[PDB]
Parts: structure tokens; C-alpha cells; sequence
């Protein structure tokens, strides 16, 4: 007379499929790429074009000596 | 009886074609994916410590 099936306390578990969160999709992607680009090159401009301006007190030095 | 598989048709409109473009292009899969869901290395590794530790039988 000691067998086993409960007489209650069961779920069950799930049979399903589920994790589709999205997840920023959608012309919101393509834009914060582009938008994170443009930041990039305006932060040329401002250190490529500076740098063009040393180069030339470098070659200054140069010619102010050699006679 | 039945269930049925793979048999879906995609969208095929202006929408959702540029959902699909920013998953082959940009990859919005393989790093949601496969960046985060192997790692996930934070769980406690169950090892058995064998010349010390031994694992579970029955009578």
C-alpha cells in the first residue's frame, strides 16, 4: 500500500518557443551608426588640419638656419 | 495529427525587408546570439574532485 502518484502538486512545464525581444531594430538601427561616423570625422578636421599647421613651424625651423 | 514546421512565407514589404538587411549587413544576430548566451560562464562549474570527492549511487 506504499506506491507512489501524489494526490495533487503538478505545474507543468511548458511545451513552447518564445524569446523574441527586439531589441532596437528598424531605421533605429542604420542611424545611430551613421550619426556615431559623422562624429568620427568631425573629430578630423580639427586634429588632421591642426597637425598640417606644427608641420610647417617644423619646416620653419629648418629654414630659418641653412645660410 | 499534424504540426507544421519551416512553412512560413517572409513579409515582403518595405518594413521589414530593412529588419532582415540589418541582421546580414550590421549583425544583429551572431553578437545577440552567440556573444551573451555563451557567456553565461558565471554559473559555478560541478565538478566531481574524484579521489577525494565520489559521486552518488544506489542501493
Amino acid at each position: 500500500k506504499q506506491d507512489m502518484p501524489p494526490v495533487g502538486g503538478y505545474g507543468p512545464i511548458d511545451y513552447k518557443r518564445n524569446l523574441p525581444r527586439r531589441g532596437l531594430s528598424g531605421y533605429s538601427m542604420f542611424a545611430v551608426g551613421i550619426g556615431a561616423l559623422l562624429f568620427g570625422y568631425w573629430s578630423m578636421m580639427k586634429w588632421n588640419r591642426e597637425r598640417r599647421r606644427l608641420q610647417i613651424e617644423d619646416f620653419e625651423a629648418r629654414i630659418a638656419l641653412m645660410p | 495529427t499534424y504540426k507544421y514546421v519551416n512553412l512560413r512565407e517572409p513579409s515582403m514589404d518595405m518594413k521589414s525587408v530593412t529588419d532582415r538587411a540589418a541582421q546580414t549587413l550590421l549583425w544583429t544576430e551572431l553578437i545577440r546570439g552567440l556573444g551573451m548566451t555563451l557567456s553565461y560562464l558565471f554559473r559555478e562549474p560541478a565538478t566531481i574532485n574524484y579521489p577525494f570527492e565520489k559521486g552518488p549511487l544506489s542501493p
